[PDB]
């Protein structure tokens, strides 16, 4: 009941040829002095400070910046004399030294931790939160002042010493170095860039845990995951941890399988701004209604595409008649695509009919934990392109494992031009829904021979894995910009192709196509039976680099057993959703994002009755 | 079960945010709640619902019932109404509806539009135009419209009340946007980091009890920066979804309602901010007060403390002043009173205060019951642009009961609390002139200025020791007898020769934040000993006392005048502390205190 700390705001120097910064640490002395032997991965952070819940906690900040720099304290109560913040207190200067600590200068918080600030019934064994400076923010943050606050249930490595969890602090900062005090910029995970960053170890059998912190300026957010492995929020399977401008959330993994992983952030421009490092697994010494086998023959196909079906809207007034509208120098409308379709056999002649319903999605995959996917896939078409899903974890060729020639791993190995490719899809309660989980989660399939290309050229279709106990929306922007045919389309679709361009202002619009299921333009529509119940496992996907607020008209849906407005889909995330859907006339299912969804980028969907 | 109706308009207004310590236009546009069909009256937003700012009012029901939003737009071009939830009938699809022109949306609350039994008392949900659901934001409309379970809201008397609903909602306002391109391109300016549309802390409306728990309805909605990373300054909460979890920051993504609970901390004025840098340093610190309301006070009109003039009258009857306005006040020459026919009268309690109630009293003629009737209520935070009390969900305006005869005594409550410097009360009938005395109950702003229990006991005998006193064979003024009120054998303390660097010694338990302190005299049959001015010691550790100063000065307390009288002085810095000692320096005939203190509970320990 009871836990002082001598911390100190120390400017120390960065980086693993570049950059340094003021930030956080521990010290032991009781006037000044060194004293605090800091391990390894924590890197820059300000040392991980953790009460209980009756304890309080005292730090001793000592300042010794040339920084006027504060201590303020999320998640946990004081009175005006801690918080370490500057508004109108109204208070007293022994009330208001807290509030602002000038350079040189020691003074001394309190944080305590009531049966209120503490971790609810059913959540987390400590909950995440933090601390930082609160006197300039972007100044304090960005030079490093953010340390790991822990609080905690009567158990505890300090009262209840066997607490034996396996648990790292994961910060993923995005620090900019031209806000500063520099008078440019990093974007990290703990301080590491690029993929340093030691620590990151757990044992083979059993879990390990993560208390998640995003931190940052300005509103740019992530798309998180680790190789292999899926994650635990509140309870729920999510594969990507979603880290926005600041968030705090904690976080479970359990490793099966030994070896390194990256964990890094998914999203396309952050690529090589360098946010990622290995986490490594090997053997700790510890005390030193029967299941179906799902087929399908699938095949790479070039087929040509029309965005925007049976909807012109002529004359190059438009600003659709643009993008659709055919022009001097605009293909527009139609572009030639490669997609997944379904064949029926071991010979590939002859197919199940088209959607208009789902679009340019190859079939629909499920299969159940327990289950076993079987995925006979033949390429006809020009280009080297293959099967992978993500979601499920066991992907092998069908007979053997020793993965065939050279490659290290499968997602890499490409189906030439003609050949015919066998693999066994395996599913597993452990990358399968849980019962707090929308029993039945959504997930997609596509070709890692080259990420986005042989996606943003035609290359998906839906995966559900869904729990031991249906309509797809897909969000997706294609690029025909860098299809690996926008080359071919253009000597085809153009006054006979001498003034080329691929870079070009405007132009360059004319084939980035803002799509549900692969239709533009209040093109596709969906019919539904008013009373007809509904799944609805929507997924925006290689709807490149931003997030996705879907619409709906008039139309509430029940998220995890809740109900909501409207729903919001990051890069490659893939949610769903359940309309009880009694609501009748003319409903526009677009995005509320008013940004995209008039360049396409919305559909119609008529509920009226009907008579089975 | 009910048919909820409102009648919702869409006005257009002036925006701002030229603040409270030149300044920019904008027409913007917002929901109207107006009262009759008419759309004659529109309904005055009391104290409630301040907050809301520039949304559209609070549209509530249960689930079992019916909404009928009758709207209207008084604008300018063609707005819609549109929720989610606004579910219609059956077989040309869809509306909007043109300027001076009314619509009617009238339907069925499902369960589908509800709270799960896992969620929390109510849910809010958003509703705002649809005929550029882009733009008819930036514009100004948007609103909650909150579905309740059954039950839940208080039947006539508004909706919910066994807690503080409050509805926040983060935007990044550009009126690049905006229907409204008038105007007084070169490149950038008008972005607004606004919380229910006010920038930098201009929202004004967070008035809240340290019991009862808030729940916070937030929004945030549009451009997909609106990312807004929401804290709550040394408060957390819990949050509905599939069980309940407690959190300290919520992030908003656009178009999400959510609703969280909390039960606050301590007393004070704190802030909530969206926590990402750039986004706060561009306004979005916003305030709120939590009071205690164990702290109703006396302001001072029983005693003259709230000395002579700060009392101001519309007139007055001949001499028959405000002024002898205080209550309680004797003779048959006492009390304001004019016959003329609209007055009012003011004070400026000299300072920002919580004011939880008004007491009022009438006064004897000859044989001529003279009181005030009826009366309103006035105040003001600044002093020149004022404002009229509607306490919670009455109508209009909310009416008062005065006396009833020359001497009862009427003790109405100011049910939400007034917050202000200044306070005016304009009667609206009355006996045969409109008579008054009457004290204000309140208390500071920070919650803290309490009797520390000298008077109550509450602090202990021998918890106060003096540097000796007077006491023979028959007497005992005891230091442990110099309590505020103490009628007793031997009734204060009292040293025992005269001294000058003389003192009484109270320790404070734990530490405490002192206000000031009351002091008295005594009468001993003999005469009235009082202290005339003294001087405060403070010490923290029992043997090292530093005096207190107040500006170079070594603050010369300004002392009492009589045997009875309690006189009161506050403190320049309020003094943080475990050791006082009050230090006679001049008194009247003997050394002779009785005496309160004044004050709270403080960072106690280090
Ligand atoms: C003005 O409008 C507002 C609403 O917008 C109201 O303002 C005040 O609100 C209060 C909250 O409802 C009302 O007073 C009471 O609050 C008490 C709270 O204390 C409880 O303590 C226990 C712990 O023992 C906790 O479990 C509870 O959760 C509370 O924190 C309650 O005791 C009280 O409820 C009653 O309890 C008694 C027990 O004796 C029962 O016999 C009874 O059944 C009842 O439920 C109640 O909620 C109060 O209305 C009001 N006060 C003031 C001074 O303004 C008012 O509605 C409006 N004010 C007016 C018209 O004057
Ligand atoms: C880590 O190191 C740097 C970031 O500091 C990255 O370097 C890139 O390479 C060029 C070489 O001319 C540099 O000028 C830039 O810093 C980067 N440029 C471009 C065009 O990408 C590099 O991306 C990082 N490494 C990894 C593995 O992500
Ligand atoms: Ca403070
Ligand atoms: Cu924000
Ligand atoms: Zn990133």
């Amino acid at each position: 009941a009871t836990r002082r700390y001598y911390l100190g705001a120390v400017e120390l120097s960065w980086d693993y040829v570049v950059y340094k910064k003021t930030l956080f640490v521990e010290f032991t002395d009781h006037l000044f002095n060194i004293a605090k032997p800091r391990p390894p991965w924590m890197g820059l952070l300000g040392p991980t400070i953790q009460a209980e819940v009756y304890d309080t906690v005292v730090i001793t900040l000592k300042n010794m910046a040339s920084h006027p720099v504060s201590l303020h304290a999320v998640g946990v109560s004081y009175w005006k004399a801690s918080e370490g913040a500057e508004y109108d207190d109204q208070t007293s200067q022994r009330e208001k030294e807290d509030d602002k600590v000038f350079p040189g200068g020691s003074h001394t918080y309190v944080w305590q931790v009531l049966k209120e600030n503490g971790p609810m019934a059913s959540d987390p064994l400590c909950l995440t939160y933090s601390y930082l400076s609160h006197v300039d923010l972007v100044k304090d943050l960005n030079s490093g002042l953010i340390g790991a606050l822990l609080v905690c249930r009567e158990g505890s490595l300090a009262k209840e010493k066997t607490q034996t969890l396996h648990k790292f602090i994961l910060l993923f900062a995005v620090f900019d170095e031209g806000k500063s005090w520099h008078s440019p910029k990093m974007h990290t995970v703990n301080g590491y860039v690029n993929r340093s960053l030691p620590g990151l170890i757990g044992c083979h059998r059993k879990s390990v845990y993560w208390h998640v912190i995003g931190m940052g300026t300005t509103p740019e957010v992530h798309s998180i995951f680790l190789e292999g492995h899926t994650f635990l929020v509140r309870n729920h399977r999510q594969a990507s941890l979603e880290i926005s401008p600041i968030t705090f959330l904690t976080a479970q993994t359990l490793l099966m399988d030994l070896g390194q992983f990256l964990l890094f952030c998914h999203i396309s421009s952050h690529q090589h701004d360098g946010m990622e490092a290995y986490v490594k697994v090997d053997s700790c010494p510890e005390e030193p209604k029967h299941p179906k086998t799902w087929v399908h023959y699938i095949a790479a196909e070039e087929e040509d595409w029309d965005y925007a079906p049976l909807v012109l809207a002529p004359d190059d007034r438009s600003y659709k008649s643009q993008y659709l509208n055919n022009g001097p120098q605009r293909i527009g409308r139609k572009y030639k695509k490669v997609r997944f379709m379904a064949y029926t056999d071991e010979t590939f002649k002859t197919r199940e009919a088209i959607q208009h319903e789902s679009g340019i999605l190859g079939p629909l995959l499920y299969g159940e934990v327990g289950d076993t996917l079987l995925i006979i896939f033949k390429n006809q078409a020009s280009r080297p392109y293959n099967i992978y899903p993500h979601g499920i974890t066991d992907v092998r060729p069908l007979y053997s494992r020793r993965l065939p020639k050279g490659v290290k791993h499968l997602k890499d190995f490409p189906i030439l031009p003609g050949e015919i490719f066998k693999y066994k899809w395996t599913v597993t309660v452990e990358d399968g829904p849980t019962k707090s989980d929308p029993r039945c989660l959504t997930r997609y399939y596509s070709s890692f021979v080259n990420m986005e290309r042989d996606l943003a050229s035609g290359l998906i279709g839906p995966l559900l894995i869904c729990y031991k106990e249906r309509n797809v929306i897909l969000f997706s922007v294609f690029d025909e910009n860098r299809s690996w045919y926008l080359t071919e389309n253009i000597q085809r679709f153009l006054p006979n192709p001498a003034g080329v361009q691929l870079e070009d202002p405007e132009f360059q619009a004319s084939n980035i196509m803002h799509s549900i299921n692969g239709y533009v333009f209040d093109s596709l529509q969906l019919s539904v039976c008013l009373h007809e119940v509904a799944y609805w496992y929507i997924l925006s996907i290689g709807a490149q680099t931003d997030f996705l607020s879907v619409f709906f008209s008039g139309y509430t849906f029940k998220h995890k057993m809740v109900y909501e407005d409207t729903l919001t889909l990051f890069p490659f995330s893939g949610e769903t959703v359940f309309m009880s859907m009694e609501n009748p006339g003319l409903w526009i299912l677009g995005c509320h994002n008013s940004d995209f969804r008039n360049r396409g980028m919305t559909a119609l969907l008529k509920v009226s009755s009907c008579d089975k | 079960k009910k048919t909820r109706h409102y009648f919702i308009a869409a006005v257009e207004r002036l925006w701002d945010y030229g603040m409270s310590s030149s300044v920019p236009q904008f027409k913007k546009v917002v929901f109207q709640e107006f009262t009759d069909g008419s759309f004659t009256q529109p309904l005055y937003r009391g104290e409630l619902n301040e907050h809301l700012g520039l949304l559209g009012p609070y549209i509530r029901a249960e689930v079992e019932d019916n909404i009928m939003v009758t709207f209207r737009n008084q604008a300018s071009r063609p707005y819609s109404f549109y929720s989610s939830l606004i579910s219609y009938e059956e077989d040309p699809r869809k509306n909007f509806v043109k300027p001076n022109e009314t619509k009617t949306y009238f339907w069925k609350v499902q369960h589908h539009m509800a709270p799960t039994k896992d969620e929390f008392d109510c849910k809010a949900w958003a509703y705002f135009s649809d005929v550029d659901l882009e733009k008819d934001v930036h514009s100004g409309l948007i609103g909650p419209l909150l579905v309740c379970h059954t039950n839940t809201l208080n039947p006539a008397h508004g909706r919910q009340v066994t807690v503080q609903e409050f509805a926040l909602f983060f935007t990044i306002f550009d009126e690049t946007k905006s229907w409204y391109f008038t105007e007084n391109t070169f490149k950038e300016n008008y972005r607004f980091h606004a919380i229910n549309g006010y920038i930098m802390d201009t929202l004004p409306g967070l008035v809240m009890a340290q019991d009862q728990r808030i729940r916070w309805y937030l929004l945030s909605m549009g451009s997909n920066e609106n990312i807004h990373s929401i804290h709550f300054s040394g408060h957390v909460f819990t949050v509905r979804k599939k069980e309940e979890y407690k959190m300290a920051l919520y992030n908003l993504y656009p178009g999400v309602f959510e609703t969280v609970e909390m039960l606050p901390s301590k007393a004070g004025i704190w802030r909530v901010e969206c926590l990402i840098g750039e986004h706060l340093h561009a306004g979005m610190s916003t305030l709120f007060l939590v009071y205690s309301n164990k702290c109703q006070t006396p302001l001072g009109m029983a005693s003259g403390h709230i000395r002579d003039f700060q009392i101001t009258a519309s007139g007055q009857y001949g001499q028959w002043a405000p002024k002898l306005a205080r209550l309680h006040y004797s003779g048959s020459i006492n009390a304001w009173s004019t016959k003329e026919p609209f007055s009012w009268i003011k004070v400026d309690l000299l300072a920002p205060m919580i004011i939880h109630g008004i007491k009022t009293q009438g006064a004897r003629q000859k044989f001529s019951s003279l009181y005030i009737s009826q009366f309103i209520i006035m105040y003001s935070l600044d002093g020149k642009k004022w404002q009229t009390y509607r306490g919670n969900s009455t109508g209009t305006l909310m009416v008062f009961f005065g006396n009833v005869d020359s001497s009862g005594i009427k003790h109405n409550i100011f049910n939400p609390p007034i917050i202000a410097r200044y306070i005016r009360l304009h009667p609206t009938h009355y006996s045969i002139r409109s008579t008054l005395r009457m004290e204000l109950m309140g208390c500071d702003l920070n919650s803290c200025s309490m009797p520390l229990g000298m008077e109550s006991k509450a602090i202990s005998d021998a918890q106060i020791t003096a540097s000796s006193y007077f006491t023979n064979m028959f007497a005992t003024w005891s230091p442990s007898k110099a309590r505020l009120h103490l009628q007793g054998r031997s009734n204060a303390w009292r040293p025992q020769v005269n001294n000058p660097k003389e003192w009484l010694q109270v320790d404070f338990q734990k530490t405490m934040k002192v206000t000031g302190v009351t002091t008295q005299g005594v009468k001993s049959l003999l005469t009235s000993m009082y202290v005339k001015e003294f001087l405060i010691s403070s010490s923290q550790d029992g043997h090292q006392w530093t005096l207190f100063f107040q500006n170079g000065k070594v603050k010369v307390f300004q002392g009492n005048q009589d045997s009875f009288t309690p006189v009161v002085n506050s403190l320049d810095p309020p003094l943080l502390t475990r050791y006082l000692r009050i230090h006679p320096q001049s008194w009247v005939h003997q050394i002779a205190l009785r005496m309160e203190v004044l004050g709270c509970e403080a960072q106690d320990l280090y």
